[PDB]
């Protein structure tokens, strides 16, 4: 239904019931009523619908954008090359937003799932979220509403020069 | 329309607009040089036409 590698879930461990009482558990009798009254008729309706979908099977595809030269390879004021580099950079910018969203959802699901032990059991998800947010911040933060590949490249070069200067200082 | 049509229609628009913008900047430079030097078709202010001169021998020799 979805890629378990992209949205992982640890193996589930529900303990077997060990009733130490004699009163019946009302939640077991409500589960059977739910399965009998709610689940089964719902399942039957869905099975009818899926049979119709089987009769008429057609496909859609995930659009693949071929890579084009980056803005670094574009000559100044060459709009035709700049246009394709700029449009590609915008597509990558949008994809990176959804990468951060994926990692944020991993983190949030872990917090709810681990319950009272989340501070210790979600360290990996927190670490991965911390790193991706840093990388995203380096690429795209502080560009402004009129952001572009040019302004992103200028930000990168400013950071690269500072790093080069700090390397010499050490 | 579809993305490919709009995308490649945009490149056609950009090419025309960039060609025009370059030509606008060049006409300004051409106009500056022609006006400054007077060596082109534009800013050619007329001088007296030499076909009005009479070259026949005159009433006196020295001319």
């Amino acid at each position: 239904s979805w890629d378990k590698d992209v949205y992982p879930e640890p193996p589930r461990r529900t303990p077997a019931p060990s009733p130490q009482t004699s009163l019946p558990n009302p939640i077991t009798y409500l589960t059977k009523a739910f399965d009998l009254l709610v689940d089964r008729p719902v399942t039957l309706v869905r099975e009818f619908i899926e049979r119709q979908h089987a009769k008429n099977k057609y496909y859609y595809y995930h659009r693949e954008f071929r890579r084009v030269p980056d803005i670094t390879e574009c000559q100044e004021k060459d709009v035709l090359c700049m246009f394709e580099a700029e449009m590609q950079w915008r597509r990558d910018y949008k994809v990176d937003q959804e990468i951060v969203n994926i990692i944020q959802e991993r983190l949030k699901a872990c917090q709810q799932r681990e319950g009272e032990s989340h501070r210790q059991n979600c360290a990996k998800e927190l670490e991965q979220f911390t790193q991706v947010v840093k990388a995203y911040q380096d690429r795209y933060h502080d560009l402004g509403a009129h952001y572009s590949a040019r302004k992103c490249l200028a930000k990168q070069k400013q950071r690269m020069l500072a790093e080069r200067k700090a390397a010499k200082e050490a | 329309d579809g993305p490919e049509k709009n995308y490649e229609r945009t490149m056609a628009i950009l090419q025309i607009e960039a060609e025009k913008a370059e030509l606008r900047l060049k006409e300004l430079e051409v106009r500056r040089l022609m006006r400054a030097r007077g060596d082109g078709p534009w800013f050619h202010y007329p001088t007296i036409d030499k076909e009005l001169i009479d070259h026949s021998p005159k009433a006196t020799p020295d001319n």
